[PDB]
Parts: C-alpha cells; sequence; structure tokens
RNA sequence: AAUC
RNA sequence: UAUACCUCUGCUUCUGC
RNA sequence: AGUAGUAACAAGAG
C-alpha cells in the first residue's frame, strides 16, 4: 500500500555525507516492550494460558479487542497468528546509513532513497503522523 | 570506529606525528593462559560476593586443567598391496 | 518440632502441597517450619469447605456420589496451573478475573472465594484485606478462637461452618499439649542467600591451577584482593 | 528428509527416543496452545500439567453444553484412571 | 602440532604433576621472561593486575556494576540456554552431538546419581549439580 | 525535539 | 559359510567460540 | 590413472 500509493521525484547526482544511527526498520500498530507486546498477544491468542493481568492488560483493551475480532474467521495456525502481530508491535530498530529521511515508512524504502553519490525523492502513501512533520 | 578515529586523530599535538600501526598477533590463542583469565575474573569480581566469585573463578580453573583429544588417529597404507587402515588415538604407539 | 506434628496430623497431600508451594516462592520448608504450617492449615480449611459439597445435573448443591464438586480448589496447586484454572473458570462463567490469586471458586454462585487465617480478630482481618480485593473475592475468614467475619452473601452453611470450626480450634489445642504453640507465635524469618559452595574435587583442581610462587587458591585470592601493583 | 545414515549405524535407538518425546511435546502443545510461542514455566510434573488443563476442559465444557453426559462421563471416568 | 606448539611456548616455566588427573601439566604465568622474538605465554601476574587497575581508573564503577549485570542475568537464566550451543562434545558416549541431545544425555544421567537440579528449572543448581558431579565416586550413565 |  | 546379479545408505564419528 | 596437496577420495555397510 505504501508503494503502490507512493509517488517518485527526480533523481540527482551529487555528493551525500550519509550518517551511521538506529532507526525503526518496520513502521509499528503499536509500539511496546518485548514483554508488553508478548502478553498482549497471549490475551489475542491464547487468553487462557495469559497467567497474571498487568496493567498492559488494560491500557491496549480496545487493540486487543480490535485484533480478535479481526483475526476470527482465520484458519491459520495460532503460532503464524503470534509471529504476524510481533512483527506489527515488537520493533526492530537497527544501526544505518542516513541522510534527510528518519522515519520508517522511508526506512524500508531506504536502498531507493540516497546512494554516496547519488538523491531520490520519494514520497510514500497513506498517512503521515502529525509529530513526525 | 569511525568516531573514535577522527577523536584520536585530532588529538594529535599539531607540528608532530600521528601514526597507524596495521597490527596483528600471532598464536594468540597458543600463549594466553587460562592462569590469568583466572587472576581477570576475581579483579573483576572484587565486590561481588564469594559465591558469584567462586562461580566465575570455575570456568578458568576448568580450561587451565584440560585434557585434549586427538582427532581420529592415522590412516595407514600399502601401496603394493593396497590396503588402508585407521591407526586411531590410543594406538598411536602401538607400532614402530 | 513441628515437622512431626504435621507428619501425625496432616495428611501427605497437604504435607507435599505446601512444600510445593513454598518452592516456588524459592523458600526452604525445613528453615521455616511454622511458615509451612499457616500453608498447611489454610489448606486443609479449603479441603474441609469442598470434601463435602457436591453438585447435581439439575444444578443444585447437596452433600456427599456424581463427578463435580460445588468448589473448586486452587490453592495447593502449581502457580502456572491455578492461574489456567482461575482465568478457565472467570473467562466461561463471564467475569473480570482477580488481580491476585483466588483460593476457592463456587459453581453454583459462580464468584471467588478467599480464605484467611489469623490469630487475634477476624473483623480486623477482613477489613485489612477488604483493602486489597475490594469486592473482587468473596471473603471467609476464620480464627483459632472460634471467631469469624464472613462475606455479605457468604455460601458456607451453617452445617460445614460448624465443621470448620470444630477442627481450627481442635489443631490449636492439639499444638499447646506438645508445646509447639509458643514457635508458631514468635517471630520467624530468615533471608533468603544465593546456594552455591565448591566440592572437594574441584577446589583441588583449583588449588592446581594456580601462578607460579602459591601456595593455594587462598594465597591467589588475598593476594589480588590486597595488594597493590603499580609501577 | 532427514539423514538417513542413521538408518545403517547402531543410533537407530535414538530415532524411537525422539519419537517417544515428540509424541509428548506434541500432545503437550494440543492441551497447552501457547507452548508453541510462549516458553511455558513450571518445577511440577509434565503429566500433572496436563491432567489439569484436561480437567477444566472437561468441567467447563460439560456445564456450557459444548460435551454431553454420556461423553463427560466417559472423560471423567478416564481421568480418574490417570 | 597444536599440542607441540602450545607446550613449546610455556616449555621454560614450571612443569608440574596433577595429582587429580595424574596429567602432565605446564605453568609459564611469573616465568622467567623471553630473551628473543619467539612467541612467550610467560605472562606476569603483577603486570596484568596493573594493567586492569589502570582500566578500573579510567573506568569506574564499571567493573561491579558489570559483575552485578551478569549476576543479576545467572538469576534469571533458565537450564534451556544450554540448548543453543550448536555441536557439543557428549562425555557420555564421547561423540560430539547436538546441544539439545547432549545436554539431555547429561540431565539424565545426573539423575541416576542423585543429582536433580535441573528440575528446579534455573541454571546456577544445574551448575552446583557439575561441581559435585565431580565428587561422585562412581557416575553411571545410560547406554542402549 | 532525543530516548526504548 | 549361505541368502546377497539382494538390501539399506550420499553432511549423521569428527566441522567450535 | 586422476582429483588433489601436508591426506584424503577413486563407494560404504548388512
Amino acid at each position: 500500500m505504501r508503494l503502490d500509493n507512493a509517488t517518485w521525484g527526480r533523481i540527482t547526482f551529487g555528493p551525500v555525507e550519509r550518517v551511521r544511527k538506529r532507526v525503526l526498520l518496520n513502521p509499528l500498530t503499536k509500539e511496546m516492550p518485548p514483554d508488553e507486546a508478548s502478553n498482549v498477544i497471549m490475551e489475542i491468542l491464547f487468553p487462557k494460558e495469559a497467567g497474571i493481568p498487568r496493567e498492559s492488560t488494560w491500557i491496549h483493551r480496545e487493540l486487543i479487542k480490535e485484533k480478535r475480532e479481526k483475526l476470527k474467521g482465520t484458519m491459520i495456525t495460532p503460532i503464524v497468528l503470534a509471529y504476524m502481530l510481533e512483527r506489527e508491535l515488537v520493533a526492530r530498530r537497527r544501526f544505518l546509513p542516513v541522510a534527510g529521511a528518519t522515519s520508517a515508512e522511508f526506512i524500508e524504502m531506504l536502498h531507493c532513497l540516497q546512494g554516496e553519490n547519488w538523491r531520490q525523492i520519494y514520497h510514500p502513501g497513506g498517512n503521515k503522523l502529525t509529530e513526525s512533520r | 570506529l569511525s568516531n573514535a578515529v577522527a577523536k584520536m586523530l585530532s588529538n594529535c599535538p599539531p607540528g608532530g606525528i600521528s601514526m597507524t600501526v596495521t597490527g596483528d598477533n600471532t598464536k594468540w590463542n597458543e600463549c594466553l593462559n587460562p592462569r590469568i583469565f583466572l587472576a581477570m575474573t576475581e579483579r573483576i569480581t572484587r565486590d561481588s560476593p564469594i559465591w558469584f566469585r567462586d562461580f566465575c573463578s570455575i570456568a578458568p580453573v576448568l580450561f587451565s586443567n584440560k585434557i585434549a583429544r586427538l582427532g581420529k588417529g592415522f590412516m595407514i597404507t600399502s601401496k603394493t598391496k593396497r590396503l588402508k587402515a585407521q591407526i586411531p588415538c590410543p594406538d598411536l604407539f602401538s607400532i614402530p | 518440632s513441628m515437622d512431626t506434628f504435621i507428619t501425625r496430623n496432616f495428611q501427605t497431600t497437604i504435607i507435599q502441597k505446601a512444600k510445593n508451594t513454598m518452592a516456588e516462592f524459592s523458600e526452604d520448608p525445613e528453615l521455616q517450619p511454622a511458615m509451612l504450617f499457616n500453608i498447611c492449615v489454610h489448606l486443609e480449611v479449603c479441603y474441609v469447605i469442598s470434601d463435602m459439597n457436591f453438585l447435581d445435573e439439575e444444578g443444585k448443591a447437596y452433600t456427599a456420589q456424581n463427578l463435580r464438586p460445588q468448589y473448586e480448589v486452587i490453592e495447593g496447586m502449581p502457580r502456572t496451573i491455578a492461574w489456567m484454572v482461575q482465568r478457565s473458570l472467570a473467562q466461561e462463567h463471564g467475569i473480570e478475573t482477580p488481580k491476585y490469586l483466588a483460593d476457592l471458586f463456587d459453581y453454583k454462585t459462580k464468584r471467588f472465594i478467599e480464605v484467611g487465617i489469623t490469630k487475634g480478630l477476624a473483623d480486623d482481618y477482613f477489613w485489612k484485606k477488604k483493602e486489597k480485593l475490594g469486592n473482587s473475592m468473596e471473603l471467609m475468614i476464620f480464627s483459632y478462637n472460634q471467631d469469624y467475619s464472613l462475606s455479605n452473601e457468604s455460601s458456607l452453611d451453617e452445617e460445614g461452618k460448624g465443621r470448620v470450626l470444630s477442627r481450627l480450634t481442635e489443631l490449636q489445642a492439639e499444638l499447646s499439649l506438645k508445646n509447639l504453640w509458643q514457635v508458631l507465635i514468635g517471630e520467624e524469618d530468615v533471608e533468603k542467600g544465593i546456594d552455591f559452595k565448591l566440592g572437594q574435587t574441584i577446589s583441588r583442581l583449583r588449588d592446581i591451577s594456580v601462578p607460579a610462587g602459591f601456595s593455594n587458591f587462598e594465597g591467589m585470592r588475598s593476594y589480588i584482593d590486597n595488594i597493590d601493583p603499580k609501577g | 528428509k532427514r539423514n538417513r545414515s542413521i538408518l545403517n549405524t547402531d543410533q537407530r535407538n535414538m530415532i524411537l527416543e525422539e519419537q517417544c518425546y515428540a509424541k509428548c511435546c506434541n500432545l503437550f502443545e494440543a492441551c497447552f496452545n501457547s507452548a508453541s510461542y510462549r516458553k511455558p514455566v513450571g518445577q511440577h510434573s509434565m503429566l500433572e500439567a496436563m491432567a489439569h488443563r484436561l480437567r477444566m476442559d472437561a468441567r467447563l465444557d460439560y456445564e456450557s453444553g459444548r460435551m454431553s453426559k454420556d461423553d463427560f462421563e466417559k472423560a471423567m471416568a478416564h481421568l480418574g484412571e490417570i | 602440532d597444536t599440542v607441540i606448539r602450545t607446550h613449546e611456548y610455556s616449555n621454560k616455566g614450571k612443569q608440574y604433576i596433577s595429582d587429580v588427573t595424574g596429567c602432565t601439566m605446564v605453568d609459564p604465568t611469573n616465568g622467567p621472561l623471553p630473551e628473543d622474538n619467539e612467541p612467550s605465554a610467560y605472562a606476569q601476574l603483577d603486570c596484568v593486575l596493573e594493567a586492569l587497575d589502570r582500566m578500573d581508573e579510567e573506568h569506574p564503577g564499571l567493573f561491579q556494576a558489570a559483575s552485578q549485570n551478569a549476576m543479576e542475568t545467572l538469576m534469571v537464566t533458565t537450564v534451556d540456554k544450554l540448548t543453543q550451543g550448536r555441536q557439543t562434545f557428549d562425555w557420555t558416549v564421547c561423540r560430539n552431538q547436538p546441544a539439545a541431545t547432549a545436554l539431555n544425555t547429561t540431565i539424565t544421567s545426573f539423575r541416576l546419581n542423585d543429582l536433580n537440579g535441573a528440575d528446579k528449572g534455573g541454571l546456577i543448581p544445574f551448575c552446583q549439580d557439575i561441581i559435585d558431579s565431580l565428587d561422585r565416586p562412581e557416575m553411571t550413565f545410560f547406554s542402549v
């Protein structure tokens, strides 16, 4: 969706400083720590074995209700479903060379945005955040 | 490394010389004794409790008294007879 | 000691389940016999309530034949099993799960039950545990001097209420009979350290694994920890 | 496929030893579906956990209406043997 | 060749016989300093301690903090942590087996010699069983 | 106007 | 011995941090 | 033979 709806600009050849900095690789639905996301996942797929509830049980109640209603009719294995949640909840942060764009929806396209001797203008689709602006 | 280079570069005295030794060690594994590694842990755990000091001290104590097994052995042959046979590690000295 | 008293009075079902509960909390049964006794009583109080009560197919309580008790014992079982059962009930019956671990659950009432053991007053212990639970579990407090403070809609019937109070004081009388009541009343708490010490063989390996000019590991430990090498 | 060289060798005995564990672990996962995702915790016995899990699964399914009197009494008879 | 070379760099140190194993042991630490450019294993303890002392001065409060960090990790670390060690040497059968199996063979063999540290779930008791298993006079194990 |  | 012009096998006695 | 190169393969096993 972020590639199809997107639009491209001008290629431009010329030197580019690219700085090495930790960045989010893929944009998440709602960011959480490893335990919090896991506890949320547990509530979505395996409610009986979840164990002791935490505060996080209450905090994301809307997300759990949404995801349990969304992932209701599917026949696909739980272990797969839990993997796909983990991607759209737990954060993938690693070091990359960047210049101009830090946002995850750009970081995923980084390879086509900038090289050591060139620049490419890119406009991703969907919606963009207000704080990011 | 890139940031640590810039600092240790521009730190040098003006009107002086800064030289980079492109370095590498030899026999790295064969020279470092386990008893040094034992003495290292003790000084690192100085403040930590006596059980943990003893816990950390075991792995270097093992490596200090380790025994190395000698692979498969040695295959001996006769080209005239066209025969082969592995002499195993215990039978290394069961033959002239 | 209390160790001998629990062997004679209590069953092996209660002896093991208590010790297993102390193992999960990382506490030693032998170092704290009085602390085991609390859970030994607390677990036996729960069993006495459940042992007689059963439900029939129509959905009404009776006294015992059918393979479905009116109560469900949560205390005694391991944490991960108990919390599975606690959730399994609340999710099926359609109620919000308690934040703390409950002791019993009544199938006809569809409510959790929390049991407490107290030496002094029952009403004092009742309103103390009301602050934690609020109105999550229906409290059933009992004490050794025949003083009890139950919940507003208490499921504990008058027939069992006697049997509960019978064993309570009958135990307390048997404790003071061999001067065992003095140990429970006195203070008992020991600080749980991390258990790791070396054996005979490994120590001897550590003694030979020493630098040149050292008698043993004691000599190496002192050297590193004391002397200054500078220069 | 698995490397079948093990069939000719004396380590055949591990093949059954594996499939014995695999039978237990696959049954454990049928009782506990979160065993695939989450690492299960417990110093208690592996059978004990499975028994208690299946005990409530029966009792609740009867009371809810998912299990009949015919099937519940069969289930309660089996768990008694174990 | 590695065994020869390793002992070639230490042979001028202290040679002794281990009373535990009955093996030939060599010790170069706190030995005579080299008079050549050949690989010296004769590392002097005091110099290593002084090098560490300087590092403790240049990086203060690090040693005890890192010693805490690792200790607090140890408590949380389970027995299963050993399963991710690729091919490991199984002492029962004297073959390099999968770490998951090599562990399971070692846990089951320990149980026969009255060593159930793994059953507690923590690594610390399993490590306590390993140091105690040296003391057991006859170590029983399975063979099919 | 950065953390994790 | 014989079955065996058969049968099984192709990283599964070595491949780590 | 050859492949290879500090030691192997050029089938092994029941």
